């Protein structure tokens, strides 16, 4: 709305978790820079008093900063002026059996902000508007039933009077959607599924006209057997993008459930799917659907980043997007028509490639999986070689700074049925270390890629996987946390390490900006967890438990301990 | 099956040798029972009327 | 043992919670003084992934550092070389009922060291010795049993090739003891009881020769009604003091049971007793009851402070102590000699003073407690003008620089039945602050003493109380952290605020130092939590819930939360 | 009751005005069960014996 436009227009301020509509994640504040970043320190610190994972990163609207935790989802509210001082907070009583329903720790990707309120999601489902000046709640509304599977976990999306809440729970057979709600009444507008009939999908008459080839109507249905989509997730956990001048949204649709791809025949559209839909009326404009019929739980929800650069001399609307499948896709946001799709890491094997023409991934059976058979040695693994990280990019070179992960996996499915409100995985997985780190044991990167191109220009390696994602900051800075527990800055020309800082414990967010006073400040969680820290979270041993992420991650604990809170750097 | 193959656009799916093209009937039947199929939808309608009562006060 | 004493006399180390044998926790490190303290910065951090209180404080042996948690009591072991890899650890595994016989928190006061070895306690009663190199278990032995209310929250202490260990627990009748176990197997040598036959308690032949009117045999009895002494509280869970020379620890016994006074006439000996005894038997030389028949749960086991200074012309072995009750004594720690009694503060009104002939306190009628009567306006508290807090000794300028409280109290108490294992307490509380501080709402103060004369030098004013303690360092700083969650450091001459930093959480252990390749370290645990946090810690909103401490502290959970960790500065 | 008047060396507690000297048959009668007061001894005891069991071996 007008007052969000406001925020994101004010210098110094952070009202939007990805950095704008836009979502490049990035800001022009420059006071911290190449030469004086070595001179950095710790300014204050903050505990939210919960552990678990500690996803996202704080909101500043104005001298207020606006800080979130993990379940039970606690909101803090600060006044700059003296950070010592809890303004107001909310504390929800939630029921601890929602908690058993979560498939990947009990976290909270952040908070959002619209008509002068915080707009904050319970992990039970319930999605409320608070003042933002006294945290008195206006509206509370239901999104999700934890009784049939269905969570909470990612930060609403707000645009112009909209806001956008996408429920998480494909492990459990939830049928994904994206649900738009009134910013000022909390009431329902509509809402677009993300499989079954046109109608509940949602698509607009001249849906995919420019690419017909992708598909149009009737997929929602005929890319399964019998009403296996029903239970075929889709969900949408991740991030959006918005373009304001279009007034299109866009996010992308979780993995089809089971895991187990012999129960479930079919491309099974519209899971895995790209989506640039009208923000008034939520009708698809076009959808790319990146991996038909799933096989390795590639959940197509990671960040989109919009951008516009020359195509050809062209100076063109773009979006990219790095999903789980290891491609590194670029789009016209306006039509969807495909540009780029290039493998982040040459270890992608699931893919020989994806043909620009047929704009689907030319499949290499080798590191398909199927029922009585165990696939080996596929890349990426069902962590993706991207997760929920959020990248940055930088305006000016035109590059966007990726946090990767760098590990594979041995898979192998069994049957099992569908009850509501129980997991509906049926695999079992052993991962392990991608075959490219240096002494073959790193499982993370950060990597600068070319949009236009999908080219890299360099690669920093990391011990762990890079699970939160990346800031760019014009003083020519990529600032990110890994999950051992260091906040550090590399040089954006090269990506040589200038500084870093030892925090409490890993970090599963990605850093945000500010300016407070005329001083810039640089703000991370802490509080390791999320899916590469199950096993640590849960006391876990059996290699094969967290689905497989325990054995991955077995070092982890020998290098961080839980935590959850917030620490705050500037000069 | 490499995905290029398409019975029509949209629409590339084929079966893996060895595996059936319709599971129905076969040894990877899921069985599902249309009762718990259908909780989802049930859920929806009983949580979109209560907001409504929300919103009608 | 001589390993302990290796350490103790290598420059930089910290083998002992108190600072050394004569538990003056100061240091002559000086690398951070007046001038550059305002450059000190942030080092690095570390979670511990446990919440509740965090006391105590880290063991710094060599290259290692030994961090211990709250409850389930958690040791990690880290080579400052790497602080970011964990070289072992222990996580006990304990049944969680332990928890609820616990009066004050699931807090733990930290690790001892000696022969090569970390000595450590659980909450649920054991104590354990592992190597300090591997964390292998050597020994593992019971010293308390919960099934009657006995729990372990005090630091172990190491003398000569002895562990001294108590029980806590008067709050639910269990009788005090101070236990010794043999460093190197874990053997019992003798325990020694606060209250019983002069056997049981351990008395030598000459005790009290210098002072027979502080009384000498079968007091232990004779001074309570039939068997009552039998659940009569004298848990020592405090700090203790060594003297090499003379052979004699020190230490004060605990607070009777119940805090019913009606419920137990009589001088209730040997409770509220400062000791000295003899290391190898045992056997008490000398005991000074400080506090008869005690009516405010003025739990007598704060710090002994053992300094040498001229009194009267000569050069004296003193013992200094500021119990709960609010006198400031001094003594000479040979023979139990009687030289300083002031009030820390003039609000003390339980006492009109104590005279120096008698021995004891010239009790004042009307903030006396007794049933079917509520005392008001009492001072101090029950939380005392000084608790668990260790405070610091400047040798040069012969000062001691107390973290004081500033609270007073109501009080009704209520007759109960003993059930072992069931709280045994006896009175409604309602606390609040003291009368004395800037705005009458200050229940804190940092107040500098001469030990010899009792008087003060100068005062700084907390808003919360100064449960931790302080540190002196030789630069001529006084370091100390706050409920709110601040670590500060003042001028020793003034008192004046050089220097401090926002931690996560708010600190309820005293800072350490150390040196680690020519640089000058400063440690302090995080992690709000003990008696004054209650209310936080367990949701508590009844304003006489908590002991009476809820009311009190309702305002700490606006300046902080739960955290649990360590945070590291230097230049 | 002022703390300063002794029956003996280390004894000088009195009965303050309105209290019995001996709380036994009075309202103020504790009438703690005798089985209840022995039990820490016998928690001792055989704590003790679990110990010694633990060196030995
Ligand atoms: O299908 C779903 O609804 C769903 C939900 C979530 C979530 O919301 O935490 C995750 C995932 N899937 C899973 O695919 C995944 O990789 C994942 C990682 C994390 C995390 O926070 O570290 N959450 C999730
Ligand atoms: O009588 C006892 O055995 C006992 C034990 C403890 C303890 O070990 O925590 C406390 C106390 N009493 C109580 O008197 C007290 O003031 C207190 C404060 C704290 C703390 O850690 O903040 N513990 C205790
Ligand atoms: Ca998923
Ligand atoms: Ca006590």
């Amino acid at each position: 709305d007008a007052d969000l436009d406001k925020q994101v227009n004010t210098a110094g301020a952070w009202p939007i978790a990805t950095g704008g509509y836009y979502s490049q994640h990035n800001s022009p504040l420059a006071q911290i820079n190449k030469s004086n970043v070595k001179n950095v320190k710790a300014a204050w610190s903050f505990s939210t008093g919960v552990l678990n994972g500690h996803e996202g990163a704080p909101l500043v609207i104005g001298d207020m900063m606006y800080v979130h935790s993990a379940f039970p989802n606690n909101t803090y509210a600060l006044n700059l002026n003296d950070p010592g001082k809890i303004v107001w907070q909310h504390k929800p009583k939630q029921d601890a059996s929602t908690k058993a329903v979560m498939c990947c720790d009990v976290v909270d990707r952040g908070l959002a902000y619209g008509a002068g309120q915080i707009v904050k999601k319970q992990a039970n489902g319930h999605l409320l508007a608070l003042d933002a000046k006294t945290g008195k709640i206006n509206w509370e509304v239901e999104v999700c039933d934890p009784k049939v599977g269905s969570t909470l976990t990612q930060a609403p999306f707000v645009a112009k009077d909209t806001v956008l809440m996408g429920c998480s729970g494909a492990e459990l057979g939830v049928r994904g959607a994206v649900n738009a709600f009134d910013l000022k009444t909390g009431e329902l507008k509509w809402r677009a599924f993300a499989t079954g009939s046109d109608d509940s999908v949602r698509l607009a008459k001249d849906f995919n006209s420019a690419n017909p080839h992708y598909g149009q109507f009737g997929l929602g249905t005929k890319t399964w057997e019998g009403d296996a989509w029903k239970i075929g997730g889709g969900t949408n956990w991740g991030w959006y993008a918005y373009d304001p001048k279009l007034n299109l949204f866009y996010y992308g649709s979780g993995n089809p459930a089971p895991w187990n791809e012999t129960m479930r025949p079919g491309d099974n559209k519209w899971t895995m799917t790209i989506w640039g839909r009208d923000l008034d009326t939520g009708m698809a404009k076009w959808g790319y659907q990146k991996t038909p019929h799933d096989e390795w739980d590639f959940a197509g929800v990671n960040q989109m980043v919009l951008t516009d650069q020359p195509v050809n001399g062209k100076m063109t609307p773009l979006l990219s997007h790095i999903d789980r499948n290891g491609i590194l896709y670029t789009l016209n946001r306006e039509n969807g028509n495909l540009i780029v799709a290039e493998k982040v890491d040459p270890a992608v094997n699931v893919f020989k490639k994806v043909d620009l023409k047929t704009g689907t991934p030319v499949r290499d059976p080798e590191f398909a999986t199927r029922m009585d058979h165990k696939g080996t040695n596929i890349c990426p693994s069902a962590m993706g070689f991207h997760n929920q990280g959020v990248d940055s990019y930088d305006p000016e070179s035109r590059t966007l700074y990726a946090g990767l992960n760098h590990i594979c996996m041995d898979w192998e499915p069994f049957m099992l049925p569908y009850r509501a409100g129980q997991f509906f995985v049926g695999a079992t997985l052993a991962m392990y270390p991608g075959p490219n780190g240096p002494t073959k044991k790193e499982m993370g990167q950060i990597r600068a890629f070319d949009l236009t191109t999908g080219k890299a220009k360099w690669t920093k390696w990391e011990k762990f996987a890079a699970w939160g994602g990346t800031l760019y900051t014009k003083g020519g800075l990529v600032w990110y946390a890994t999950l051992d527990g260091y906040l550090k800055a590399l040089d954006n020309k090269d990506g040589k390490e200038l500084w870093n800082f030892k925090m409490p414990s890993g970090g599963i967010g990605s850093p945000m900006t500010y300016s407070f006073k005329g001083k810039q400040y640089i703000g991370s969680m802490y509080g390791v967890g999320g899916w590469p820290g199950v096993g640590l979270v849960f006391d876990l041993t059996d290699p094969s438990a967290g689905l497989g992420a325990v054995g991955a991650f077995r070092e982890l604990q020998n290098h961080t301990q839980m935590g959850g809170g917030l620490m705050v750097f500037s000069l | 099956y490499d995905g290029q193959n398409c019975k029509e656009p949209g629409n590339c799916w084929e079966n893996k040798p060895g595996y059936p093209e319709k599971i129905a009937g076969s040894k990877y039947d899921p069985k599902h029972d249309p009762v718990e199929l259908n909780k989802q939808e049930e859920s929806i309608k009983a949580m979109d009327a209560r907001n409504a009562k929300r919103i009608a006060n």
